[PDB]
């Protein structure tokens, strides 16, 4: 992973995701007892975004066909980076968190979210 | 070493045994790699998404102290989790066959006991169970032979369920509707 | 490691001690707050009795009594505290405010909001919405003067929309409001504290069924209502502070 | 002397139906619960007696 | 007033039907459970023999 090998957009996306998860882990200690009432909204939004991006990484590979009874999914890298950048823009804040659980793609994301 | 050498395990913890429920099985870590060929196809179709539902129930019960967040959005989820948890308990020296247990899991999945109060749900099904033993047992043989839940048996059993529960009284004497 | 563990033990034990100490602070403050809140009852009862007697045989007409012909807009005031560590108090207040705004959006009006408290001040400044005026620094300990001036300002603002036709201010010269709303919290019990919103801008007359007026009764009426409004405003604040504690 | 009897009859009728339906539902519930309780007591006592005689024999 | 007395007859009829059917069901349950319990007692009798 280096900007010389891969374009700068991918590098920026990776750095932003890394920083977001690092901040979430850092605040985990305080939130472990008190929670978000003591915490400020400027960090509440960060908590929400971290939770959504963490739940989004879940995927349904075809190897679980013998357990879950559902087909697998595959996504090209361009769609993946586009969807992740869109999520990091925070547009998807309105959507419920559970919809991100074990989803295939952004089209399936929207279909599942609007199905509930 | 023992977990590394083998595949599949079951976890028992003294906590749930302390709070009162006798079968103390953890729902987040205890897993098994044995495939779907172990279940019968009837069991596969009637039972599904139980582990994930129990896991999310265990996560969401951590915030039961704040009703200002749920606001009639997961009340059904909380109630269904509670009824299922109350269902899973088993008495001592009580052998049970596949037939009545798949009946019970179907009834729990369809949520037809939601109106029944938590305080007697257990004995409820027992009465229901024995009545179905006293009543026609054709459906048991049918699902025992083809190893699947035929639909016609489904309407027959739900009609019998409605008939029984209409004739049922609660612990406090309030009939279910 | 070991030393990190010991230091975390020290920090958490000290946090335990001081959380219990400041919780006792709050418990002690509850007693004096409850003692102070319950002293304005006689004056409110007297002002109510006098208003009832005066309006018993008086003319029923007043700009506050009547309603504007058009629902151009609606004002609203929401209260908050001047300190954190309150739990869901701010969350409950904000949820009630959002629900009320959603309900008002059905009519298609453009409201203007007034807020008391630094926390809600920052919350709404972060969001995209205008706030005409705010008040802070005395929610913990209020006085009659603040409520009196607030009631005067709100009454003047309501009067300033008598002839608001379309986008034209008219002889008022400034766009005014035609409806007001109050948001606060009530002390139902030591454990039951439910946020309550009320509407009290236009007065309504009801007859439940069944002296001498030396000065002009109409002038007495006209001067009497603002005192009643101010007393209500003052009574709200102590209730809010008690619920906060 | 005749324009108040009509309103008295109206007042009686407005509540007669509600009272009758409430009483009918109450009696329906009472009889249903009484019969089911009798049947439950009968089955419980029969099962207990069967277990007892089986244990003795 | 004429309609007021319609539901009593059907209420009593269903009450009687419920009573007879539950009595039959209780009888059947009692006789069956006594049958299997007595048969198992006899079974353990020949077992201990």
């Amino acid at each position: 992973l280096d900007p010389a090998i891969v374009g700068d957009e991918h590098y920026r996306v990776a750095q932003e995701v890394i920083r977001i998860l690092q901040r979430y882990k850092d605040l985990q200690d305080i939130i472990a007892i008190l929670g978000i009432d003591e915490l400020s909204e400027e960090d509440k939004q960060l908590v929400n975004r971290a939770r959504r991006i963490e739940r989004f990484l879940s995927q349904n590979m075809m190897a679980a066909e013998q357990f879950t009874g559902q087909p697998g999914s595959t996504v090209p890298l361009k769609e993946t980076i586009e969807a992740f950048d869109k999520l990091t823009k925070g547009e998807f804040d309105h959507l419920p968190e559970q919809a991100f659980f074990l989803i295939g793609g952004l089209d399936d994301l929207a279909k599942k979210a609007e199905s509930l | 070493n023992v977990i590394s050498i083998t595949d599949g395990q079951c976890f028992l913890e003294s906590d749930l045994f302390n709070q009162g429920v006798r079968p103390a099985i953890n729902v987040g870590v205890s897993v098994s790699r044995v495939g779907g060929a172990a279940q019968i196809k009837a069991m596969k179709e009637v039972a599904g998404s139980l582990r994930l539902d129990l896991s999310q129930y265990r996560e969401l019960e951590a915030f039961a102290a704040f009703a200002s967040d749920l606001d009639a959005a997961s009340k059904a989820q909380l109630d269904r989790g509670a009824r299922l948890v109350e269902l899973l308990k088993q008495p001592q020296y009580s052998p049970l066959a596949v037939e009545e247990q798949v009946v019970a899991i179907f009834l729990g999945t369809q949520g037809h006991l939601d109106s029944v109060p938590v305080e007697d749900v257990q004995r409820f099904e027992s009465e229901l169970l024995e009545h179905v033993k006293a009543s026609h047992s054709d459906i048991f043989d049918g699902i025992r032979e083809t190893k699947k839940l035929s639909e016609e048996a489904e309407e027959k059993l739900v009609s019998v369920i409605n008939e029984f529960k209409k004739g049922f009284q609660a612990s406090d004497g309030s009939s279910v509707v | 490691t070991l030393r990190e563990l010991r230091g975390r033990i020290r920090s958490a034990g000290s946090i335990k001690k001081i959380t219990k100490a400041q919780e006792l602070i709050a418990t002690s403050r509850i007693a004096k707050a409850q003692a102070r809140v319950e002293a304005a009852r006689p004056y409110a009862a007297e002002i109510t009795n006098m208003l009832t007697e005066l309006a018993g045989a008086s003319a029923l007409d007043h700009p506050l009594l009547v309603e504007r012909k058009q629902p151009k807009r609606a004002g609203v005031l929401v209260v908050s505290s001047d300190r954190g560590l309150c739990g869901a108090y701010n969350a409950n207040v904000l949820r009630r405010a959002e629900e009320l705004f959603s309900l008002l959006r059905d009519e298609g009006k453009d409201p203007v909001l007034y807020v008391v408290g630094r926390k809600a001040l920052g919350y709404f400044s972060f969001r995209q919405r205008t706030v005409v005026e705010s008040w802070t620094g005395f929610s913990e300990r209020p006085t009659y003067e603040n409520a009196r001036e607030i009631a005067d300002t709100l009454v003047n603002a309501f009067m300033a929309g008598a002839d608001d036709e379309g986008d034209d201010a008219g002889a008022d010269g400034i766009l005014g409001v035609d409806e007001l709303h109050i948001v606060f919290t009530e002390f139902r019990s030591m454990l039951s504290q439910t946020a309550v919103a009320r509407r009290a801008a236009p007065m309504e007359v009801e007859y439940v069924g069944e002296y001498s007026f030396e000065p002009d009764p109409e002038t007495l009426f006209d001067a009497l209502l603002p005192r009643y409004i101010a007393t209500r405003v003052y009574a709200a604040l102590l209730e809010a502070a008690a619920s906060e504690s | 002397a005749e324009r108040e009897a009509m309103l008295a009859k109206t007042a009686a009728d407005n509540r007669k139906s509600a009272e009758q339906v409430a009483a009918a539902q109450a009696d329906y519930e009472k009889e249903m619960a009484e019969a089911r309780a009798q049947a439950s007591a009968l089955r419980d006592e029969a099962r207990a007696a069967g277990r007892s005689v089986v244990d003795e024999k | 007033l004429a309609d007021a007395d319609a539901m009593h007859a059907k209420a009593l009829a269903d009450a009687k039907a419920e009573s007879e059917k539950v009595t039959e069901e209780a009888k059947q349950d009692s006789e069956r459970i006594a049958a299997q319990l007595s048969e198992q007692a006899g079974s353990e009798a020949e077992r201990i023999k």
